[PDB]
């Protein structure tokens, strides 16, 4: 199947002469791994998922290591920025940065990734063939000339087609049964009143893990796009999601109506109706 | 396993 | 300053009046980082509010959860206040049992 592994860094400036805050989180499969804060009181990269706790003190001394060194190098590079862009220092700037690999069931890289942004808009990015970049602004663009000389792009490659690829690996191997795990969703319908001889049906889905759902809502078996309202999945606060879908409906006609609730952990799609 | 960055910005 | 923060109000598990329950309150799509999150009964600010850590998405805006032990019941209510440099005051949102 589809695994990836990501880095997620932002720096913080702040006011004053105080350093920047720097904080690092790495993703195997879209699920929290390890995390480095340089507000924490012994910063160091540190296990966010049980499966980490096999690695040796050296693996996280080696870590903790390049964290400290990124730490330098946003400090430096929020301070170029604050040149190239005019800026007056000792302001609230954020420079981030996202890397990684999605990688095949053959264990080869798809796709790397190697991008940054700066106040939340995009800078620099490493292009998919992982050897020129694209640059969004002007001074994006003294970065790129800057990293065309270095060869930083060929830095870059070699460690998203090597490194990247093959720790990603041994991070599957290591969090065997966890990584893989679906949950499935558990779905009802619940009926709330609304306006004048019209109810609410709701159909909600809890407890389920990958995020992506999909909830659909039929009327005698056929679609319903016209009037359906869905949230935006979101976190129940235990690792699993939750996501509703909503229909408006003439009292006394709810049984017309049919919800379906397409998931991967889900041995076939369920379907529901209210059930008074 | 982190990414280490070459040139500053 | 340059992005407005989404925000929902709901409970972990459904509600049921007199039973303890985790109010959430998720708030994303925000830039900067910088946010100010508090949650309220009966307008009064609740004290043991925990906040996930920093994290953001792949559009670069961030995102938190800020959350807390509750008990519903029916009479009670429960919002959760945002403060944030992209918007001109605070915005409240009140938890609606039924969303």
């Amino acid at each position: 199947g589809p695994h990836s592994m990501r880095y997620f860094e932002t720096a913080v400036s702040r006011p004053g002469l105080e350093e920047p805050r720097y904080i690092s989180v790495g993703y195997v499969d879209n699920k929290e791994f390890v995390r480095f804060d340089s507000d924490a009181e012994n910063p160091r990269y540190e296990p966010r998922a049980p499966w980490m706790e096999q690695e040796g003190p050296e693996y996280w001394e080696r870590e903790t290591q390049k964290a400290k060194g990124q730490e330098q190098w946003f400090r430096v590079s929020l301070r170029n920025l604050l040149g190239y862009y005019n800026q007056s220092a000792g302001g609230s700037h954020t420079l981030q940065q996202m890397s990684g690999c999605d990688l095949g069931s053959d264990w080869r890289l798809l796709r790397g990734y190697l991008q940054f942004a700066y106040e939340g808009r995009d800078y620099i990015a490493l292009n998919e063939d992982l050897k020129t970049w694209t640059a969004a602004d002007m001074a994006a663009q003294i970065t790129r000339r800057k990293w065309e000389q270095s060869g930083a792009a060929e830095h870059y490659k070699a460690y998203l087609e090597g490194e990247c690829v093959e720790w990603l690996h041994r991070y599957l191997k290591n969090g065997n049964a966890t990584l893989l795990r679906t949950d499935s969703p558990k779905a009802h319908v619940t009926h709330h009143p609304r306006s004048k001889g019209e109810v609410t049906l709701r159909c909600w889905a809890l407890g389920f893990y990958p995020a992506d759902i999909t909830l659909t809502w039929q009327l005698n078996g056929e679609e319903l796009t016209q009037d359906m309202e869905l949230v935006e999945t979101r976190p129940a606060g235990d690792g699993t999601f939750q996501k509703w879908a909503s229909v408006v409906v003439p009292l006394g006609k709810e049984q017309n109506y049919t919800c379906r609730v397409y998931h991967e952990g889900l041995p076939e799609p369920l379907t529901l109706r209210w059930e008074p | 396993k982190v990414p280490r960055n070459q040139d500053w910005l | 300053i340059q992005k407005t923060p989404q925000i929902q109000v709901y409970s972990r598990h459904p509600p049921e009046n007199g039973k303890p329950n985790i109010l959430n309150c998720y708030v994303t799509q925000f830039h900067p980082p910088h946010i100010e999150i508090q949650m309220l009964k009966n307008g009064k600010k609740i004290p043991k509010v925990e906040m996930s850590d920093m994290s953001f998405s792949k559009d670069w805006s961030f995102y938190i959860l800020a959350h807390t032990e509750f008990t519903p019941t029916e009479t009670d209510t429960y919002a959760c206040r945002v403060k944030h440099d992209s918007m001109a005051e605070p915005k409240t949102v009140y938890w609606d049992r039924d969303m």
